[PDB]
Parts: structure tokens; C-alpha cells; sequence
């Protein structure tokens, strides 16, 4: 149905928008795990 | 204690002034195929064609992983003097780097001893790191971006939990839509070096790499088309179908 | 998996193969960095998280293993091409023995592979002579049939 | 690592260039110039000033205890000359051009009992492994390309223990044997 | 063992043949997509809740190690 | 005082590593989720 396809698009848009929230998390979580190791490995 | 915090700031400044002096002398005195530039308080340098290092003392963008490492890196340089390693375990002997004193009389080679003494000082130990901190980003963003751009197969990156400066370990598991079990296929361990990345392919092939972002993106795309072909082979193994002529490359 | 379980699995690994000796330092947090010595031929340092190995630096017996202290210093590669090639082969071969379902087999599967390396410098390859085009001896064991044909050999 | 020092005897000087040419066909970069020096004493004892170990001095006997000592060990000998007979007959020094080939560090130089230059010495030290005798099979096949039809069957310096460290020290024992043959004849 | 597979690879073939023919006229595969996408989002949010409480828990101890200095 | 200060640096590091350890397992499970995202 045409209307059903519209709801899927709305779900995809919400899921796609939620994915954008998720990608920033990894970059932040990734960045932190990067930074901690670089700071520590150099420890004296 | 108000007097305590006042003194601490002064001590930090005196140390900070030393750090820039150590970089500032090193940059112009020695050359490492890089055009360092000196300004009042900014030591501008170009480790990569697309990078600009603003190591700028600020008196009264900030990575804080490179910045902090300077403070700690200097101590290792300071520590190399007047350390416990210098002193000889045998009571009678001249002061010398313990590992060095046991190197000469234990017949170490011409190359290893020279390598140990060839420490690069300060600027090279940080430029090379910034030469890796962002090369990681260009290889990390591309992998992250490639997953969104291409939805047919799913790039998967399991990043290692121990990635010390001057190196980073990668996992790549290029699987199709949801067929992880039936179809597990080429997965390469990419290695982010200081100058160039290094991958080892699933089948056994080793590809050195280029340093530019574009070259990496091409490699993944080339491995993209390869997997879809491998999906045919895996289905042939598990489907009622039987194999015919194969052409892995061209 | 629990930190204690990691020690038991690797301690069990040492029992099967007499030549191999495993040292568990664990300098970093709950990520075993076992060190394996193959009798006298070669040494190796492998980092692993939660009993799933992800790296292998095959440093020869000659080369030093630590840097300035008990610090294992996994990164420093070998100064010889032969061990450098084995490093890539160990880096690549480690993957091919990964079974996502079971953590115990992958470690054991990798060790029998490493155990097959005790005979390096002494086994000709089935395809051509012991010594190949370049300056490397076999440096390539098949995953299932334990052959000796080189990197250039298939 | 593991080495097989040997000598491969008209046109002795031309032999090195021809022998180097055979090495050049395989392809090996000129990465330096090695210089091994031997010194001789009465009671005897030899101190082997070896290159690629700039610090080590490598004092040695015919068959007995060998110590590895830093460069300063020589200063003891010159100052200790009073109780010994220093520089008794002649010092044999062999200097040649280093040809390190894809981790084989194979070098060939003309041994010069200064200034005669009567012999040729081949250094085939194979860095990777210390285990040598139960690994000897590798070195031979590398040799067969370098030299022709007169490969040294075995260096004979290996006592064949159950577990065998070789290290660099026993190589200097091998060098001495080559020098002994050179000194004995012509 | 070989008889096992071929008779089974034939069995799924029949159902797989139905699937595409059953994809066309009904809306069920779209309906399953509605549920699967909804389930995927629900799992996503559940993972978040695991993240925040753990992240907040760490935020507390790190602050605690700071007030003690 | 040098003794008591060294303990604090070792103490915070020990807790600091555990933060990195727990983030590693937390990142790993999350990292898989993003790539698993279907149709987006
Ligand atoms: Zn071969």
C-alpha cells in the first residue's frame, strides 16, 4: 500500500536520524579510547 | 592555600617556556625533510600536505592528546639524565646507560647499537605522532563514511583496544546484508603506520598502501566488488548449484 | 570472559606442547599479552582481549623482547625480513583460525599453527627447493594440510 | 647468528672481483665496509678485533675460555705487554666490502697479512637464528649460489649439545681456524 | 550425509520458491519489515540505556577520585 | 611525600585503566550496532 510505504519512510527517517545520534557516540567513544591509550602508552 | 596555587602556575609557566624552547631550537637547527617555520610564539610546520601544526605557546582544535604528550615527553628527555639506569650494578664502573654498558661487552651488532643512540629528540617524536594522529582520522572517517555510502555489503570495523602512538590496529569484516554465518568472507587487518597504512588480506596477500585518504577508499571499493563475487562462490558451495570457472582478479 | 578464565585456558595451552613456554604478564588492564617461545628458534608477543587474539609480533630469538623494564613492548617489529614476513603471516593466519562461536578453539588452533614453526630453516617446500627467490625460507604453513611452500609458492 | 667462514683460493686479486660479480648477479646492496683484525701473542692467545661489533674485543684461545670485552680491553694488552710478549710475530687483518643481501649479511674480503694479501675469506653470517648446527642445512644452499663446487661441508666449530646457543663468540673461533691455515702455508 | 543435504536443499527451494511468489501479492514482507525495524530501534534504545547508566556510573567515580585529591 | 604522591598516580591510573577497559567492551558492542544498521 502507498500509505504503508510512507510509514516505512517515516520509520527509516527516524531510524536514520537516530543513527546520526549513534555515529557521534562512536566517534566520541572511539576518540576517548584513542586518547587514553596514547596518553598512557607514553607514560614515562 | 593561596600561595600554593600561585606558585604552581609559575612552575607550569617555567616548564612550558622550556618546552617551546626545546621545540624551537630543534625545528630550525635540524632538518627532517619538512619545512618548519618559526614565528614569535608559533612554530608552524607541515607534516602532511593537508595538515598544519600550530604548536603555539599561549601567554596570559586543541587536541589535548598531542598537547599533554609534550609535557610528558619532555620528562623522558629530562629523565634520561641523572637516572637510576645510569649507575652501574657493579660498584666500580663509569657512569653510563646501563643497557649501553652491557651492549658493548656482549657483542651487540653494528646496527642495533647505532639505532639506540639515534634518538630523535622532541620535535620528531611529536610531528611523527601528529603525522599519525590525523592519518588515523583520514582512515577512520573513510571507513565510517564508507559504511553509510555503500549499503549493499556492510563494512564492519572492530577497532583494537590497545593502539599506542605510532601504531593502530584494525579489523575489517566485509559481510553482506545479514548472511554472517552462511557467508563469512574476506576480512583484512589494516594497520595504521606513521607514514603509510599497512594491510594484510584475508587470503594471504599483503598490500603496503598509500598514505592519502583517496587511495584507501579505492582499496576498500576494489575489495567491495571482490566480496560480491565471493558471495557467488559461497552460495555455490551451499546451494544446489555447482562451481564453474573462477576468476579472482580480472 | 572472566579474567581468571583467561589464565586457565592459556595455562592449559602450555601443557599440550612441551617446547612452547607461555608467560602471562598482563601489564595492561585485563588483556592478556602472553609471550610464546618456540624452544630456541623464535619468540613472539601476542596481545589479546577477552581471549580473542588480534595481533602477533614474531620477534626472533636474537632480538630483545622488552624495553627499559618488564614492559613487553609488543610494537617493535623484527629487524630481519624473515621474521617480518612471519609477522604478516601470523597477523593474517591468526584471522583464518577465528571461529566466532567458540573462544577456546581459536587459541588452540593458532598454537598448533605456531607449533608447526619449530622446524623453520630445516624443511624444504613441496613445490620447489628449500630456499626461494628472495632471502626467506619457507615462512608459510598451510592452515589444514601443514605444507611448507613459500609465500611466492601459492 | 650462524656463519660458515671459509677460504676459496692465479689472479688471486681478480678472484674477489669475479667472486663479487657472482654475488652482484644475485643482487646485494653495498651497505658498508667490514674490517676484521687478528692479533697474535706468545704465552698462546689471540685478541680478535672484529668489525660489526665496534665495542667487543673478543679475546680467545686455541680451545678454551673465550671472553667478550669492550674496546678498552685492548688498552689493557698494550699496558700489560710487560709480562707478556706483545705483537709477537705479525698481526693479520682482513678488510673487505660488506655485501648484506636480504638479511644474509654475506661478506667477502681478501685476508691481508699486512701488506702481503695472500688469501680470500668469505663471511656468510646468517643473522636470524642462534641455533646453528641443527639449522646448518640453510646456509649450504645459500652458499651453493655464491661459490662454486667447493662448498665447506661443515665449519666443525659445533659441539652439538642437546640445546645449542651459538652467539657471536664461537664465530671468532671459526675465524682463527681460517687464519691458522693461512699462517701455516705461504 | 549427501542425501541429507540435497533432499533438504530441495525442501528450502520449495519454500524459497513460495517466498518470491508470496512476496508479490501480499503485504506481509512489508509488515515483517515494520516489526523488524521497530525491533531494531527498540534494541538500539535498550543498548543506550545500558550505555548511559554505565557511563553515568563511571562519571560518578571519576568525579569522586577528583574530590578526594 | 614523594612516596604518598606516587601512590595517588598509581591509584588513579589503576582506576583510569579500568575505565578504558570497560569502555573497550562497551565500545565493541556498540561499534557492531552502527554497522548493523539496516537501510540507513
Ligand atoms: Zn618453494
Amino acid at each position: 500500500a502507498s500509505e504503508e510505504r510512507r510509514e516505512i519512510a517515516e520509520v527509516n527517517k527516524k531510524l536514520k536520524q537516530k543513527n546520526q545520534q549513534l555515529k557521534q557516540i562512536m566517534d566520541q567513544l572511539r576518540n576517548l579510547i584513542w586518547d587514553i591509550n596514547a596518553m598512557l602508552a607514553m607514560r614515562n | 592555600p593561596h600561595w600554593q596555587t600561585k606558585l604552581e602556575a609559575a612552575q607550569n609557566v617555567l616548564l612550558c617556556k622550556e618546552i617551546f624552547a626545546q621545540l624551537s631550537r630543534e625545528a630550525v637547527q635540524i632538518k627532517s625533510q619538512v619545512p618548519h617555520i618559526v614565528v614569535k610564539n608559533q612554530i608552524i610546520s607541515q607534516p602532511f600536505p593537508s595538515l598544519q601544526l600550530s604548536i603555539s605557546l599561549c601567554h596570559s582544535d586543541h587536541l589535548y592528546v598531542l598537547e599533554h604528550n609534550l609535557h610528558l615527553l619532555i620528562r623522558e628527555f629530562h629523565k634520561q639524565t641523572l637516572s637510576s639506569i645510569m649507575m652501574p650494578h657493579p660498584a666500580s664502573a663509569p657512569f653510563g646507560h646501563k643497557r649501553m654498558r652491557l651492549s658493548g661487552p656482549q657483542a651487540f651488532d653494528k646496527n642495533e647499537i647505532n639505532s639506540l643512540q639515534s634518538s630523535e629528540g622532541l620535535l620528531e617524536k611529536i610531528i611523527k605522532q601528529a603525522k599519525h594522529i590525523f592519518l588515523r582520522s583520514r582512515a577512520a572517517a573513510t571507513i565510517d563514511s564508507l559504511a553509510s555510502r555503500i549499503e549493499d555489503p556492510q563494512i564492519q570495523a572492530h577497532w583494537s583496544n590497545i593502539n599506542d602512538v605510532y601504531e593502530s590496529s584494525v579489523k575489517v569484516l566485509i559481510t553482506s546484508q545479514g548472511y554472517e554465518q552462511i557467508c563469512k568472507s574476506i576480512q583484512l587487518q589494516l594497520n595504521i603506520g606513521v607514514e603509510q597504512i599497512r594491510v594484510v588480506h584475508r587470503d594471504g596477500r599483503v598490500i603496503t598502501l598509500s598514505y592519502q585518504e583517496q587511495e584507501l577508499q579505492d582499496f576498500l571499493l576494489s575489495q567491495m566488488s571482490q566480496h560480491q563475487v565471493h558471495a557467488v562462490q559461497q552460495l555455490a558451495k551451499v546451494m544446489g548449484w555447482q562451481v564453474l570457472s573462477f576468476s579472482n582478479h580480472v | 570472559l572472566p579474567p581468571q578464565y583467561v589464565d586457565d585456558v592459556i595455562s592449559r595451552i602450555d601443557r599440550m606442547f612441551p617446547e612452547m613456554s607461555i608467560h602471562l604478564s598482563r601489564p595492561n588492564g585485563t588483556s592478556a599479552m602472553l609471550l610464546v617461545t618456540l624452544g630456541k628458534v623464535l619468540k613472539v608477543i601476542v596481545v589479546m582481549r577477552s581471549l580473542f587474539i588480534d595481533r602477533t609480533i614474531v620477534k626472533g630469538y636474537n632480538e630483545n623482547v622488552y624495553t627499559e623494564d618488564g614492559k613487553l613492548d609488543i610494537w617493535s617489529k623484527s629487524n630481519y625480513q624473515v621474521f617480518q614476513k612471519v609477522t604478516d603471516h601470523a597477523t593474517t593466519a591468526l584471522l583464518h583460525y577465528q571461529l566466532p562461536q567458540m573462544p577456546d578453539v581459536v587459541v588452540r588452533s593458532f598454537m598448533t599453527w605456531l607449533r608447526s614453526y619449530i622446524k623453520l630453516f630445516q624443511a624444504p617446500c613441496q613445490r620447489c627447493g628449500k630456499f626461494l627467490q628472495d632471502g626467506l625460507p619457507p615462512t608459510w604453513r598451510d592452515f589444514r594440510t601443514l605444507e611448507a611452500f613459500h609465500d611466492t609458492c601459492r | 647468528g650462524v656463519t660458515c667462514v671459509s677460504q676459496m683460493p692465479k689472479s688471486v686479486q681478480q678472484t674477489v672481483e669475479l667472486l663479487t660479480r657472482k654475488l652482484e648477479m644475485l643482487g646485494a646492496e653495498k651497505q658498508g665496509t667490514f674490517c676484521v683484525d687478528c692479533e697474535t701473542y706468545h704465552t698462546l692467545m689471540y685478541v680478535m678485533h672484529n668489525s660489526e661489533y665496534p665495542l667487543s674485543c673478543f679475546a680467545l684461545f686455541e680451545n678454551g675460555p673465550c671472553l667478550i670485552a669492550d674496546t678498552n680491553f685492548d688498552v689493557l694488552m698494550v699496558k700489560l705487554k710487560g709480562f707478556f710478549q706483545s705483537a709477537k710475530a705479525s698481526k693479520i687483518e682482513t678488510r673487505g666490502t660488506r655485501y648484506q643481501y636480504c638479511d644474509f649479511l654475506v661478506k667477502v674480503g681478501t685476508v691481508t697479512m699486512g701488506p702481503s694479501a695472500r688469501g680470500i675469506s668469505v663471511e656468510v653470517e646468517y643473522g636470524p637464528c642462534v641455533v646453528a648446527s641443527d639449522c646448518w642445512s640453510l646456509l649450504l644452499e645459500f652458499l651453493q649460489s655464491f661459490l662454486g663446487s667447493h662448498t665447506p661441508g661443515a665449519p666443525a666449530v659445533f659441539g652439538n649439545r642437546h640445546d645449542a646457543v651459538y652467539g657471536p663468540a664461537d664465530t671468532m673461533v671459526q675465524y682463527m681456524e681460517l687464519f691458522n691455515k693461512i699462517r701455516k702455508q705461504q | 550425509q549427501k542425501f541429507l543435504d540435497i533432499a533438504r536443499q530441495t525442501e528450502c527451494f520449495f519454500l524459497q520458491k513460495r517466498l518470491q511468489l508470496s512476496v508479490q501479492k501480499p503485504e506481509q514482507v512489508i509488515k515483517e519489515d515494520v516489526s523488524e525495524l521497530r525491533n531494531e530501534l527498540q534494541r538500539k534504545d535498550a543498548l543506550v540505556q545500558k550505555h548511559l547508566t554505565k557511563l553515568r556510573h563511571w562519571q560518578q567515580v571519576l568525579e569522586d577520585i577528583n574530590v578526594q585529591h | 611525600r614523594n612516596q604518598q604522591l606516587r601512590t595517588l598516580q598509581e591509584e588513579c591510573d589503576r582506576k583510569l585503566i579500568t575505565l578504558r577497559d570497560e569502555i573497550s567492551i562497551d565500545l565493541y558492542e556498540l561499534e557492531e550496532e552502527y554497522y548493523s544498521s539496516s537501510s540507513s
